[PDB]
């Protein structure tokens, strides 16, 4: 029996990077043929496994992540990387044993006027060790001053919304982004 | 090594604009935020704003917001800040300062200032105002604060002729190569500064400053006279 895989792939709504989703799927088969040839994806690169033998894998379970970014950010789903995504939203191990799907969803995920249902992480103070889930909404300091609380000068709201519109050029335009992630 | 330099001295007249630079170099230039301190002659220290040079926001002291403006230029990692409509008041010494958190809490780095001649507030007090000791006596000096600063207070020294030089941070650490005579001391409200077993170089005038709230606001000064 073959992975349940549309539930990740062809839900409605995608989680906000910064509070990626995460499906356990077990005791199925990963067919290469079958999920690439399922629709038109930009991007589809597989790392630590060979393409052709998915279905040859050995696992108990794949964690399917799911998620919403910009053009422009979708190289930064890949083992050691760095950038906003990569460093305080969703960061993937040099390990990494899986494959890493995406598509411009612009149709979907974007009004005119703006779609503020994504959000991402824009300061953080450490960085985010691999598969590390940070959803708190603390005011980042960046001076020496306390913030208690409260937003302002050195006191920065640590999250900020994509404002996708139709208009935006395909780098600043949403893609969705599915990372199968084999043990 | 971490350096601030900024541009040169400025004669001006009554009504004309100056826009005095801050050249950095030897850290990342847009991850520190950058203030500016006057100091009128014989005067209190004072704390004139902020500029965050990641996002180019500002904070300023409401005494001097409308006076000044506050900018960067990332490409130069440069500070700037202009002056306009220059009266009298306005003759003054002028120092760029570097945030150095989240390492070093309050001003780490100094510039060597630049001299500009023209023809609710937390309340920091010191005692005593002036000072006269021998090498090897202790010497303290109190800072009282108007209301609670919990451990956001540091000390600076200002050699005579020279910029502040951070001493302490967050009340009771010294600042990377400070020497071990100087301590810090309190909590709250109440802070002391104490001189082990001063040396004829300690001549200086001793500033406590609290960083709690914006604006940050200093003391009047300590100066300290050193018999030989
Ligand atoms: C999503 O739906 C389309 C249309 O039914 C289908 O062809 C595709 O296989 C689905 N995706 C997955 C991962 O099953």
């Amino acid at each position: 029996n073959l992975c349940p895989f549309g539930e990740v792939f062809n839900a409605t709504r995608f989680a906000s990077v910064y509070a990626w989703n995460r499906k356990r799927i077990s005791n199925c088969v990963a067919d290469y043929s079958v999920l690439y040839n399922s629709a038109s994806f930009s991007t589809f690169k597989c790392y630590g496994v060979s393409p052709t033998k998915l279905n040859d894998l050995c696992f108990t379970n794949v964690y399917a992540d799911s998620f919403v970014i910009r053009g422009d950010e979708v190289r930064q789903i890949a083992p050691g990387q760095t950038g906003k995504i990569a460093d305080y939203n969703y960061k993937l191990p040099d390990d990494f044993t899986g494959c890493v799907i995406a598509w411009n969803s612009n149709n979907l995920d974007s009004k005119v006027g703006g779609n503020y249902n994504y959000l991402y992480r824009l300061f953080r103070k450490s960085n985010l060790k691999p598969f590390e889930r940070d959803i708190s909404t603390e005011i980042y300091q960046a001076g020496s001053t306390p913030c208690n609380g409260v937003e302002g000068f050195n006191c920065y709201f640590p999250l900020q919304s994509y404002g996708f519109q139709p208009t935006n050029g395909v780098g600043y335009q949403p893609y969705r982004v599915v990372v199968l992630s084999f043990e | 090594q971490v350096q601030l330099v900024q541009s040169g001295a400025e004669v001006k007249k009554p009504g004309a604009s100056v826009k005095i630079s801050c050249k950095t170099s030897g850290y990342t230039f847009t991850e520190y935020t950058m203030y500016w301190v006057r100091q009128a002659p014989g005067q209190r220290l004072e704390w004139m704003g902020g500029i965050n040079p990641n996002q180019g926001d500002t904070s300023y002291n409401q005494k001097f917001k409308g006076r000044a403006t506050l900018t960067v230029d990332k490409s130069a990692t440069t500070a700037y800040m202009e002056l306009s409509s220059l009266r009298s008041e306005d003759t003054a010494v002028y120092y760029c300062a570097r945030d150095g958190y989240p390492y070093y809490f309050a001003m780490d780095y100094w510039g060597q200032g630049t001299t500009v001649t023209v023809s609710s507030d937390i309340q920091m007090t010191q005692s005593p105002s002036s000072l006269s000791a021998s090498v090897g006596d202790r010497v303290t000096i109190t800072c009282k604060a108007s209301q609670n600063v919990d451990t956001n207070v540091a000390w600076y020294q200002q050699k005579p002729g020279k910029a502040p030089k951070g001493l302490i941070y967050s009340a009771s650490s010294r600042y990377s190569g400070v020497p071990s005579r100087f301590s810090g001391s309190g909590s709250g409200t109440d802070f002391t500064l104490t001189i082990s077993s001063v040396q004829p170089e300690d001549l200086a005038t001793y500033f406590c400053q609290q960083y709690n709230t914006y604006p940050w606001t200093f003391g009047q000064g300590t100066k300290v006279e050193i018999k030989a």
